[PDB]
DNA sequence: CATCGGGCATCGCGTGACAAG
DNA sequence: GCTTGTCACGCGATGCCCGAT
């Protein structure tokens, strides 16, 4: 319709719309301070508005309502660790909710003192040399018993250090460390088949996706352990003499039905097909190949 | 002068004493239009009133001074360590708070976000998802949202807890989600520098990997000398290859060539990455000695290509799985 | 104990200048 | 050279206040 007319009404509305959105606006700081919801005009809302706001006071939030944000969000507890030797600089007091070990054991330590051993070298990966960041896996020992691990997802980045704004005084203990980079991180608990490839020992050096939906594992924790530790004790000599017969019978395939700990800790049963893969040139066996079938 | 612009100054003066107040950087506040003036001191005084129920340091066994520094900062070491940005939804859809990280990852700034539908930034179709999550309390989902650097999914992990002293009209708090936004994670190695970054690797006759250039190092990601000690190639390649690189290598071993194979390597990150390459035999007194491969990499988009028009069938061959690799 | 007119303050509306994008 | 939004302003309809009935 007339062009002129539309422009003019739509301006119109859109003042409209942005006095109500003030009225409303002031309706809730009217809501948010002290006297005024215990009926007062916009000025005097705005002037105790004001007068409130002065008391309460650059972040829009502070350091501990930052941190109080993310720890209800997702737990977790921060840590700062040198990357040449692994020494614990900072940890926050949040690692005692998360691996009930108090912040003593950690400060003159070393984070692969925290870790499990069998992951140590893994640690020294993630430690050596957006913006650059770091995310694994790894075993953290707990409060207890006997030792306690539990698995812990780091998630971090490097840092040069020291950081700026921090004094580091002389008679620090800080004072002589002289580490050039720091990881900052923080951690946090917690009918079909699939294929696998195996050393002929029978650890997991390949394995399908699908093994989510067939055992319940994620290829992960299947990679590096030996498929007889998830295999039935009464059956467990069944599959070893399977998995050493294999290799005598180069290219022939045998079959063996053995029960498979799912990770609901459930026993399925399980019928594994497997042979062997021969190197095209020295005929040498490259590994074995296993076809797992839920039965 | 006038009684309505009397009116109207004595509302500026207040509006403009509000802006002075509001804790952000004076860039910041002085580009700031009145209604984000009141949208943002109303942001303010919600949170001190949920922080005043919710809230409120080094175990003194612990305490330094360059260790109490540190804690001072605790809270932004989280928020930098995060890979993201924190995030608090109310059960009406409005963003109670959003880190300051929210620009690094979507380009929108943390003073306009604020106290604004979240939906604003959540592409349409993962809108009603999003809504699921705010209404057996943890939460773990991914979204699209706004990207000005455009969209990005994001993983979003958090909790649905009760947002204490709203003064909603006397209603009892609602639930609002605090959750921390993080991008997604795909595993496998493409090549920015795609172009004519051809390597050359030396093996020995059962490709059993002797030597390397600098740009296979760069690409595979292990040393020369990790490169040779765990075993044949056959460990390096994914299983849904081999057979058709044995295939390929008897072709080899036959005619002294390989021909053009598209296949996946393992790198030391454990990730696969696609490569085409050519496998030569070179001679010593006329009798096979050596395996001089040469190999350029792919992207994921090429590889697949070539997964899905390959030549020969085999079993596995649309496989898709993990390894690992030792000696 | 009200009720009643003064005059100024509040408050919602539409329009025009101006500018970022 | 158009679109959307911010800000001020003019303008009445009520609001509040308070001597004066
Ligand atoms: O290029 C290779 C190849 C190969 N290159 C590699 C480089 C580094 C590590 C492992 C390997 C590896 O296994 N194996 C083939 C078989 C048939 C044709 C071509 C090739």
């Amino acid at each position: 319709m007339d062009k002129e007319r539309l422009a003019r009404e739509n301006h119109s509305e859109i003042e409209r719309r942005r006095r109500n959105k003030m009225t409303a606006y002031i309706t809730e700081l009217s809501d948010m301070v002290p006297t005024c919801s215990a009926k007062p005009d916009k000025l005097t809302i705005l002037r105790m508005a004001v007068s409130h706001m002065k008391s309460l006071r650059p972040s829009f939030l502070t350091d501990q309502e930052l941190k109080h944000l993310i720890l209800e969000a997702a737990d977790g507890f921060l840590f700062i660790v040198s990357c040449e030797t692994g020494r614990v600089v900072y940890v926050s007091d949040s690692v005692t909710p998360v691996l009930n070990q108090p912040q003593s054991e950690w400060f003159g330590s070393t984070l692969y003192d925290q870790v499990h051993p069998d992951d140590v070298d893994k640690l020294r990966e993630q430690l050596s040399t957006m913006g650059s960041r770091r995310s694994f896996i790894c075993r953290m020992r707990c409060g207890s018993g006997e030792p306690h691990f539990v698995v812990v997802h780091c998630t971090g980045y490097i840092k040069a250090w020291p950081p700026a704004g921090v004094s580091l005084p002389d008679d620090d203990p800080e004072a002589g460390q002289g580490s050039k980079f720091c990881l900052v991180a923080i951690g946090r608990l917690q009918p079909t088949e699939f294929i696998s490839r195996h050393n002929i020992e029978g650890i997991f050096t390949f394995v399908d996706h699908r093994c989510v939906a067939t055992v319940g594992y994620q290829p992960q924790e299947l990679l590096g352990k030996n498929i007889v530790e998830f295999c039935h004790p009464e059956d467990q000599q069944l599959l070893r003499d399977s998995f050493q017969q294999v290799v005598k019978l180069k290219g022939q395939v045998l079959s063996v039905m053995f029960r498979f700990r799912s990770k609901n800790q459930e026993w399925l049963w399980m019928r594994t097909s497997s042979f062997t893969f021969q190197n095209p040139y020295s005929d040498e066996i490259e590994y074995i190949i296993c076809t797992n079938t839920n039965v | 002068s006038n009684p309505s612009k009397r009116h109207r100054d004595r509302l500026n003066t207040e509006l403009d004493r509000l802006a002075s107040l509001l804790p952000f950087p004076q860039d910041v506040i002085n580009k700031l239009d009145k209604l984000s003036v009141l949208r943002l001191s109303v942001s303010y005084l919600r949170a001190k009133s949920f922080f005043d129920v919710s809230l409120k340091g080094v175990q003194d066994n612990c305490r330094t001074k360059f260790r109490e520094g540190l804690n001072l900062q605790e809270g932004e070491f989280l928020l930098q360590a995060l890979n993201g940005f924190v995030l608090v939804v109310t059960t009406d859809a409005l963003v109670f708070y959003a880190s300051s990280t929210i620009q690094d990852y979507l380009g929108f700034q943390q003073s306009d976000v604020i106290h604004q539908s979240v939906y604003e930034l959540i592409h349409t179709e993962d809108r009603a998802e999003f809504q699921r999550q705010l209404h057996f309390m943890e939460r773990c989902f991914v979204c699209r949202l706004r990207c000005l650097l455009g969209f990005l999914a994001m993983n979003f992990q958090g909790r649905l807890k009760y947002l204490h002293g709203q003064n909603k009209k006397i209603l009892p708090p609602q639930l609002a989600l605090f959750a921390i936004a993080t991008p997604l994670q795909p595993p496998s190695i493409l090549e920015i520098r795609t172009k004519n970054f051809i390597f050359r690797t030396k093996h020995k006759l059962d490709f059993t990997p002797t030597g390397c250039d600098a740009k296979g190092k760069i690409v595979l990601g292990y040393t020369e000398a990790e490169l040779c000690m765990r075993g044949t190639g056959y460990q390096f390649i994914h299983a849904a290859d081999m057979l058709y690189c044995a295939e390929y290598h008897v072709r080899m071993i036959k005619t002294g060539e390989s021909g053009m194979i598209v296949f996946r390597l393992l790198t030391k990150d454990n990730r696969w990455t696609w490569v085409q390459s050519n496998a030569r035999l070179v001679y010593k007194n006329g009798r096979p000695d050596y395996i001089i491969a040469t190999q350029r990499p792919l992207t994921d988009e090429e590889g697949k290509e070539h997964l899905r028009k390959r030549t020969l069938k085999l079993p596995f061959m649309f496989a898709t799985g993990e390894a690992v690799l030792y000696e």
